[PDB]
């Protein structure tokens, strides 16, 4: 079913599954549902990377990717989608013939 | 009458500014729905500043082979006659 | 909801409703509205995390990410949903035809 | 009211009202006064920052943005005001009609 | 059988060989299915190996690669799993013949 | 009053106010002017902020902002005010009917 | 014997006979075969050097090269050995002769 | 006083009025004046910081912009100053006339 | 002889000499036989020094040339030898003339 | 003497001189043959400096130039000789003279 493989292209628990519903309603094809829908996925991490992105505790040092890195893949995901979309979309160039009336 | 008269092209900076500037033109979409036809006296020169850059966008014929085609038609009219 | 909407797309709980309507009355376009939301919420980063991105007290150190780069994300952002609007109204080209009165 | 939008379209409380009036009436365009108000806002930098933008007390380090990213985000959000606003004002590419009188 | 083809295509368990028949059923050619496989998997690596890449506990220290990298590596052996089936589609650029009726 | 519009413009306290009003009187334009006055008091930075950038004395290490930066950011105040003088006296392309008289 | 040299082409000791085989009916030429299964061994790496690929416990400390070096070297091994048989399926330009008909 | 705008138009303590005389009778227009003066300030980094631009003491540490900053600052100031007498002295494009004779 | 000739264009006891006479009757050119030699000893390299280029451990510690820098030397090695296989073979420029039957 | 010339050409003595007769023979110019054993040179670096360069026992560190600055300064010094044996073998431009027949 489209729902789950949208829930496939993106990560599967973050989201309701009402706004994966409306971003199919939105878009007829799974792949621009999946790219706008990682865009919106990327925008989570100013409140958890942006804050902070690496602390240290005593003897105990943490560090993760700052949210430049972060968001510069959910977008190359995105891209990447949309991209997918556009070929499964497109075609070559084609070569016709014109006709025109006359007497 | 389409085309045989050159078409004055003008790539500006702002489009909207230069014409009410010059023309007066505040409401350009009003004046191309009015039918605003831009009044020039024939003696014209452009201030344009560095950018800005204004050419005639001109062809060689408007008509094209309708000449050789009409003198075919009247040869072959000419010919079904058989008129000296 | 066109509310509930752009509190999706410009992430929530930061404003409050009545200038999220204000932003749909200046552009029918949700997009368009979440993008220039972004934008007014990325001038709000200089409270939420100061300039102060990173300081060592005691035996804890947090290295919060610059207002540099959480701006730089929130204009990717913008620029991101103008995109999407262009793309969603954007219609190609085209060839049509001229007509002209004569005797 | 355009004061009441100019102090949420900058961010409140570094200026007084009668300053932000006196921008309004320098130009007609609210988001014009904005990118004046967000240079303004931007030379103010040079006292907080410019004196000191990192230190260390003791066993505890502060550090915050430099001076140039702090003017330098200042700068880009009046830039992105006044495009903005130039933006609003402009209108695309149309071709009209001429006529010279004749006899 | 194209299963295990696929499976070797890519590191095994991490998929179910539900979605790995419907990637087969999307393309003809294994090396496009393989390709998609890749750059949904990419989008696993937020769960495998979070965003803490690094990390120091007491005496163990541990500095994992990065999602960034990791994504780059999978959206790499995507593009040569691509072309590699362009490869194999490919037929060279080559001439023909004209003739149209004439009396 | 224009004086006090420009001790709000070129941050105060630096000058007194009989050489802001020679300022004034160089240039109608008070924008020409704060760019004046920023231009010289850019100067002023060798003084109030010496090359003496950084400096640890026992328990305190203090990093203030070098002097080029400052004078870079000041400098960048004087252009800016000189481009936004400049677009308060910009005007647009024009064309004119030339004509000369004749027998 | 072609499995013996192609298990020297690639590095031995990491893939199955039948694997081995596979690209043998895979594709005519060995060196095509040893390219994809270069980039199949590429694929390995994620495993071994992706979680980790320098860790330090106690005073000890072992590195190792990143998984972007590593992928780097198999590509191009995998590239070279493309290029390599192509090159040997590769021919220099001719001239060659027209003969039409006429009576 | 154009000796009294001289010595503000740089720094005010470092120079005997007779040098400052000779610069203002050098060139007619002061600010040529005041980028000499500033080439010739610029001459005595050579002892205060080429010498030593920082050094450590015991626990205390001191550190100051390089010559190399210093001495960009200078010329940089000198170089304003001399496009600031261009653009006084400059003048824009003109269009005259010619009048040959004949008989 | 032609063995020894190989076993010190490339160094010696990696290779048994079954390969080293196949390498020989793959290619006349002695040269040539090198290259390919040294493309293939490339690959060892990923046993003889493993991704772990740098290690310590107690009071003592070792650092490596990464097995990127490795192959990239054996890589210019093998490219050296084709590039003195070619300059033994290669012929320059000249002059012919044609002449055809004529009556 | 050749063999004296080609020992102080290549630094002495890391080759038995047969094979440096060897080298002689192939090539009749001696800076072809110098450039030649200078690469043969530059490929034994690989045992010395390939799997240790930098290395730390105790207190004592001993660091030494890369494999790859190694091989360098070799490929440099075989370049050299090759540019210097082709300029020796080269000659200017000139003008000649053409004699058809014709009666």
């Amino acid at each position: 079913e489209k729902l789950r493989l949208l829930l496939n292209d993106k990560d599967k628990k973050s989201f309701t599954d009402e706004e994966l519903n409306l971003f199919l309603e939105e878009a007829d094809c799974i792949y621009c549902a999946a790219s706008q829908g990682w865009i919106l996925k990327s925008l989570q991490y100013e409140n958890t990377v942006g804050e902070m992105y690496e602390y240290k505790v005593g003897q105990e040092t943490y560090k993760s990717s700052s949210i430049k890195d972060l968001v510069s893949v959910a977008y190359q995901n995105a891209d990447k989608f949309k991209d997918m979309c556009t070929n499964k979309k497109e075609k070559g160039s084609f070569m016709l013939g014109i006709s025109t009336e006359f007497e | 009458k389409m085309h045989s008269t050159p078409k004055l092209k003008l790539k500006l900076t702002d489009v909207a500014s230069f014409l009410a500037h010059n023309f007066g033109v505040e409401d350009p979409v009003k004046f191309a729905k009015e039918g605003g036809k831009i009044n020039l006296d024939g003696h014209e020169i452009l201030f344009l500043n560095k950018d800005e850059e204004a050419e005639f966008v001109e062809v060689k014929s408007a008509i094209g082979d309708a000449k050789e085609l009409l003198k075919l038609l009247f040869y072959c009219i000419v010919d079904v006659s058989e008129t000296p």
